[PDB]
RNA sequence: UUGAAACACGGACCAAGGAGUCUGACAUGCGUGCGAGUCGACGGGUUCUGAAACCUGGGAUGCGCAAGGAAGCUGACGAGC
RNA sequence: GCGCGACCCCAGGUCAGGCGGGACUACCGCUGAGUUUAAGCAUAUAAAUAAGCGGAGGAGAAGAAACUUACAAGGAUUCCCCUAGUAACGGCGAGCGAACCGGGAGCAGCCCAGCUUGAGAAUCGGGCGGCUGUGCCGUCCGAAUUGUAGUCUGGAGAGGCGUCCUCAGCGACGGACCGGGCCCAAGUCCCCUGGAAAGGGGCGCCUGGGAGGGUGAGAGCCCCGUCCGGCCCGGACCCUGUCGCCCCACGAGGCGCCGUCAACGAGUCGGGUUGUUUGGGAAUGCAGCCCAAAUCGGGCGGUAGACUCCGUCCAAGGCUAAA
């Protein structure tokens, strides 16, 4: 993602901006897609998104709202 | 040390009541402003108005 | 435990006060929303503050579908059949939605006239100065523009109570619903005993 | 279908309205088998040959042994919509040859 | 503690700090408002000391207004002493 | 007695470049307890948590249905309310526990691979030179035919025909948002007390300014400030508001018909078995190993199975704001 011919090509330089620095290591590629439970999308996989642990934190969360 | 039972910010702060008891305590409150005895007895100087 | 009570059942085991959401930021989230229309409305000028035009869906469910609502977006045939093209619509202020089916005549119907309602009241600038294209405006029509804001086409969210008066009848006092309706029950539960026995006659007989 | 009967009970329960027929859309072909692509897949059949199962299964459906054909099918592949399919297209290619 | 002046324990003295609270669910009682209804609690609008106040939605959100059945289902024809 | 060309490897302090480490609020991936509760305890619970190992950004992740539903059906993702302490799960014990519908906040969809330049690699990098300089131009080397560009992405599309209908940019001034510096009302009048008057009494004044602070005791008027605004300087901006010149096309797109074509991701899906995980129960996701596809075909319709029908979607590649 220094290579010139790739900065000047539409279709990936998206992969040269800093949020995609170390897609493998964050489970971000196609491989990571799939031990994520994000091939699939109703019930059956439901709680892989946005993730098993922010899917998890929503379900924790005690909401005392002001009038309650 | 720590306090005993040390105050959490999720206490209940804000009250709730119903939207038709606080128009009734309005009413009531508008009423007594036309009452010269009650206006006096809460402490404003009401003795040179005209009504 | 002790006294009769209701059996008690709360699901405080875990670390909940880690994951405790107080709502002292509620005043705050409305005046930021509030400023966010605002500032949109005014790098939208003139377009509507609603949004894009949405058709009339109704909804799944036996619970809802008496009950009429906005949908994401125009199915093709409805926005071909009011002649309005594909690639167009979004760019003029109508939503799309390549997902949605229609089943039921009426429902093409009813937001067919969405479209023509929404093209009578609509005016579009030109793209320059001085040109006038297809589709474009007369300056008279473009003086009287204004940002209209809420919602310019509202959706009825189902049938208004009418209670008429009509005149009782011999036929309208001999029917049996109940008994209509048991019948048809009876129907639907012996549909496959009696296609069986059906189905075995050209078996066999 | 015809629209529902206008009763809340019953076959084809529910409320009428006037049923309509929805074009073809793209997908409605999906799946439907192409010249070229079958050319091409026929073609790599010669070059590359038979799996060693795809080979059982055709001595069988030689024998006469239709049952037996499937039941191997069903342990290699895994599902009976599966096995049925391609036992039937292992007769197929049985009876492209075996004519002659 | 059955029984303490106890050959039962704690206490040299003084100052300051020091222990039934907050929250969620439910219940009875009491107070307030409305009443076959009742809640405006997520939002929206508006608001110039106010993160307040005030308006709006609900034609079906919660609870109540109907129950018995495991279920398919059926669902109170009007009280006398 | 050779010199070839390519293939796969060398070594270079070769030209030019990009890597590692730091911080913890919130975000992504892995790994992973026990205290505790069950009045004992082992499944269970604590918990898919703490600790442990890593990776990011200003948000991150998710995202455009191989989705739900069973309805007159709806239609990407995320968040709130409700669903709901519910269906379910559970020494069916202690306990645990979502989703659809509905209502809101915010809404936006895109791009590849493949049959389809062959009269022609039309594509791209680098050195060098020049200029208007985040780029454009010339030229020489090289990458690439074991495939760069263009078309095309199922909602389609390639073709064919056709009245038609649609397309080029730079100026000039600004408005908004951003930072900064300055300027801005009126008593310190008379007596008393006091170390000190900012206290008391008298007489006055400002107030779209009686927020706050300082000054020798409760100061609107002593000073800085506050209200209303005025001014001068500097930015980023890529949003739109008007005046100026330039006039968009035989290319592409829309739309009308046609029916001839119509290509769509493989040790992958899918099945078995093992372990983990889940509310997911003849098995919710995930992972190991074994078996291992199809193209009138494939994935689903919350009880395993065979057949007939019906509804539904199209995985195995990628990007994508806002709430
Ligand atoms: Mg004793
Ligand atoms: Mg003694
Ligand atoms: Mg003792
Ligand atoms: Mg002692
Ligand atoms: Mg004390
Ligand atoms: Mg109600
Ligand atoms: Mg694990
Ligand atoms: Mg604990
Ligand atoms: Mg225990
Ligand atoms: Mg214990
Ligand atoms: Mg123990
Ligand atoms: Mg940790
Ligand atoms: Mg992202
Ligand atoms: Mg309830
Ligand atoms: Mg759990
Ligand atoms: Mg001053
Ligand atoms: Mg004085
Ligand atoms: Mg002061
Ligand atoms: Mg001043
Ligand atoms: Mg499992
Ligand atoms: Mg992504």
């Amino acid at each position: 993602v220094a290579h010139s011919a790739v900065r000047n090509d539409p279709r990936i330089n998206w992969l040269c901006k800093p949020v995609h620095k170390h897609r493998e290591l964050r489970g971000l590629t196609s491989a990571g897609k799939k031990f994520r439970g994000l091939r699939g999308k109703g019930h059956r996989h439901h709680k892989n998104r946005p993730s098993r642990r922010a899917t998890w934190k929503r379900n924790q969360t005690v909401s005392l709202r002001r009038y309650r | 040390g720590r306090m005993f039972a040390p105050t959490r910010i999720w206490r209940k702060w804000h009250r709730r009541v119903n939207v038709r008891l606080r128009r009734v305590a309005v009413a009531s409150a508008l009423a007594a402003t036309a009452v010269p005895a009650i206006v006096t007895a809460r402490g404003h100087r009401i003795e040179s108005v005209p009504e | 435990v002790k006294h009769n009570n209701v059996i008690p059942n709360g699901h405080f085991k875990k670390h909940w006060q880690n994951y405790v959401k107080t709502w002292f930021n509620q005043p705050a989230r409305k005046q930021r929303r509030r400023i966010a229309r605002q500032k949109k409305a005014v790098k939208i000028f003139p377009r509507p503050t609603s949004g894009p035009l949405r058709p009339i869906v109704q909804c799944q469910t036996r619970k809802y579908n008496m009950k009429a609502r906005a949908g994401r977006g125009f199915t093709l045939e409805e926005l071909k059949s009011a002649g309005i093209p594909k690639k167009l619509a979004p760019t003029i202020g109508i939503s799309v939605d390549h997902r949605r089916k229609n089943r039921s005549l009426e429902g093409m119907q009813s937001n067919i006239q969405r479209l023509k309602t929404y093209k009578a009241k609509l005016v579009i600038f030109p793209r320059r100065a001085r040109k006038v294209k297809a589709g474009d405006s007369t300056p008279e029509e473009l003086a009287n523009a204004t940002q209209v804001q809420g919602d310019y086409m509202p959706i009825a969210r189902g049938e208004k109570r009418s209670v008429e008066v009509v005149k009782v009848t011999e036929e309208m006092k001999e029917f049996k619903a109940y008994g209509k309706l048991r019948v048809e029950r009876m129907n639907q539960r012996q549909l496959g005993a009696r296609q069986k026995k059906a189905a075995e006659a050209e078996k066999e007989e | 279908s015809q629209p529902k009967s206008g009763l809340f009970v019953g076959i084809n329960k529910g409320h009428v309205v006037t049923k309509r027929e929805l074009p073809p859309r793209p997908s409605d072909r999906k799946g439907k088998g192409t010249k070229r692509v079958h050319f091409v897949r026929n073609l790599i059949r010669e070059v590359a040959g038979f799996a060693p199962y795809e080979k059982r299964i055709t001595e069988l459906l030689k024998v006469g042994k239709d049952k037996r054909a499937l039941k191997v099918a069903k342990r290699k592949l895994g599902t009976h919509k599966r096995a049925k399919k391609k036992r039937e297209e292992m007769s197929s290619v049985l009876r492209k040859m075996r004519s002659a």
